[PDB]
């Protein structure tokens, strides 16, 4: 709820508050924008509405089904890059809007390493916007995919269980009236020494998203750990990674070569599943025997996503040498521990990178 | 003088407890099922075992039945060490609940006496109230006024006691030590009210009703207002309660 409040009449000459809003940064990453001068082009948002007539092919509006034209706005002075719809009014917001991305951008990216590069989307115009139009269960976790990027919205905010900001591991949801909030991508994160975070986003009342971002270039050098994988490429395969794609064959090929690498949502199981059995061992004399009607809930209320039997398949596909797979005279799975102790925290953080380490050579046999 | 006879009779109980197997196949001969009875109970440790009367008088022609049977509060502990000794030989927190069913005579609620104070009975009757089930103290830890040592007191199903001398030299005082919970085992203790039945009344008398507690595994099965059969031992409460060990819902 404590969001950084500022004023823009005094800001125009850019001498007063570098300093403050590098200061803010380090514990407050989602910034507020007020009082601008788009009290009339804003609610202007009715042109851009029912075109319906090109195919995808990574360029314009992924038109999927009435409900969403995700345009991919590409640019247009860079090779393998030409779009151009009609979008008048979002030309003005966009003009706006980019001038202000600018501005943000000289004020706020001159207090890390580079004050040069980060900003090349003036030379080169490097820019591929989201304007999801949700026109008439929904879309994955978006952080955004420039390096800064503001956007007008409704409420815009969400928190998904993880070490971020807001760290309650729960949806936290404030509505804003009449603003604009920034949010930076996660190239700033690793250019800048770890001060930034990530933010969900949904269906909100003002359902077209115009997410626009700075882009950063198909040649930017990008320091040591990310020399030989460009900005351009990874963002692009991050952008045809979510949504659904069926257009052509090589976003479809990339889909089918990256996305069998969900080991992070079970393997995160063998981060946990441990730990309830040792509680198991902790407090039943019994000789552990388990039950799948009991182990089944206390992970399904560990962990919010769906888990079942193909988990357990798939764990037992990957490291059968830990546990069992016999079935008793009733007529149900049991696996039990084979450590004569309890549990050791160094052979369980042994275990657990062997699992990791066995996961990655399945991962890198698998392709 | 029980005090070698309650040896000689736990040797009794374990070599009953020892020398019946299972040998029940193709229903051929009779041996009692008390050894896979445990074997069962080793996964689940509940230890809330059933023993049948019927099972037991056919030892010492009936005799080691009638001797237990009028000194069972005094045969107690020692049937329930037998009965941990055979279960520490044969198997590797701890309760035990040993209980006695089928009685071959089933006495009614106005033919008490005192003549079978301590002695083990079969109660028929039906249940009028029942009790919400509470912790039973059991045996506590006392800690000491210096020592600061842990004693573990059993307790006599009577009212709060105390001990008398710390068993370590440090102290001899017998000031207040001090309870404590976390070493003391705890058991549910449900005080339910039998009646007499309607069937069984005399000419013009009153449907005497009495209290009875119960521990272990046995309480919360007794479904209030149902005709009810327990067996236990005869206990005075400072009145002449009753405790009970099985439960059945006859009628």
């Amino acid at each position: 709820l404590r969001v950084p409040v500022i004023d823009l009449n005094r800001v125009s000459d850019e001498e007063q508050l570098l300093p403050v809003v590098r200061a803010i940064l380090l514990q407050h990453d989602t910034f507020l924008l007020k009082n601008y001068a788009n009290k009339a082009v804003l609610d202007a948002l009715l042109a851009g509405l029912t075109t319906k007539d090109l195919p995808d092919t990574s360029q314009g509006f992924d038109a999927n089904f009435v409900w969403l034209e995700q345009y991919i706005f590409d640019t247009d002075p860079q090779l393998r890059f030409d779009r151009k719809c009609r979008n008048e009014s979002l030309c003005s917001i966009y003009s706006r809007l980019f001038k202000l991305g600018l501005f943000f951008a000289q004020l706020c990216v001159k207090s890390v390493v580079s004050s040069a590069e980060l900003q090349d989307c003036i030379s080169t115009s490097h820019y591929a916007t989201k304007l999801t139009r949700y026109f008439n269960r929904d879309y994955v976790t978006f952080l955004p995919t420039g390096v800064l990027t503001i956007f007008p919205c409704a409420k815009a905010i969400r928190y998904k269980p993880s070490t971020m900001a807001t760290t309650d591991n729960s949806w936290v949801s404030i509505d804003e009236p009449d603003c604009l909030l920034f949010h930076t991508g996660t190239l700033l994160a690793r250019w800048s020494q770890g001060m930034h975070t990530t933010s969900p986003l949904q269906i909100d009342p003002r359902a077209n998203i115009v997410s626009l971002t700075i882009w950063p270039p198909l040649t930017t050098p990008i320091s040591s750990k990310g020399e030989g994988t460009i900005a351009n490429h990874l963002l692009e395969q991050q952008i045809k990674a979510f949504p659904k794609v069926a257009q052509q064959y090589y976003p479809r090929e990339l889909s089918i070569l990256r996305l069998q690498d969900a080991m992070k949502f079970v393997k995160e199981l063998f981060t946990v599943c441990e730990t309830v059995l040792s509680l198991n061992a902790l407090s039943r004399s019994t000789g552990v025997p388990p039950e799948l009607h009991v182990l089944l809930p206390q992970i399904s209320s560990m962990m919010k996503r769906k888990i079942v039997q193909d988990d357990i398949l798939k764990l037992l596909t990957i490291w059968s040498d830990a546990y069992v797979v016999e079935l008793n005279s009733r007529g149900e799975l049991t696996m039990n521990l084979p450590k004569r102790d309890n549990l050791t925290t160094l052979t369980n953080k042994s275990r657990t990178l062997a699992f990791v380490e066995r996961a990655e050579s399945w991962y890198q046999q698998v392709i | 003088v029980d005090d070698v006879t309650g040896e000689k009779v736990r040797e009794a109980f374990e070599q009953f407890l020892e020398d019946f197997s299972v040998q029940s196949t193709d229903t051929g001969e009779v041996e009692k099922v008390y050894r896979a009875q445990i074997e069962f109970m080793k996964i689940y440790d509940l230890n809330t075992i059933y023993i049948d009367y019927q099972h037991l008088s056919m030892r010492e022609n009936g005799a080691l039945a009638m001797a237990i049977s009028e000194q069972y509060y005094r045969f107690l502990p020692f049937l329930q060490k037998g009965l941990r000794r055979v279960v520490r030989k044969y198997a590797p927190e701890r309760v035990f609940q040993i209980s006695f069913f089928n009685l071959p005579t089933v006495h009614r609620i106005r033919d008490i006496r005192s003549e079978k104070i301590g002695s083990l009975l079969s109660i028929s009757g039906t249940v009028t109230r029942t009790s919400e089930v509470r912790p039973e103290l059991y045996k506590a830890s006392f800690t000491c006024d210096m020592c600061r040592a842990i004693v573990d007191n059993v307790e006599q199903s009577f009212k709060y006691t105390e001990p008398t001398f710390c068993p370590n030299p440090s102290c001899e005082n017998r000031a207040f030590w001090t309870l404590n919970v976390t070493r003391s085992r705890f058991l549910d203790w449900q005080k339910v009210r039998i009646q007499e039945n309607a069937n069984e009344i005399p000419t013009g008398s009153m449907p005497r009703t009495l209290d009875v507690i119960l521990r272990g595994d046995s309480v919360e099965r007794a479904k209030p207002g149902d005709r009810c059969k327990f067996t236990g031992v005869e206990i005075v409460v400072p009145k002449i309660s009753f405790l009970a060990c099985h439960v059945i819902s006859i009628g």
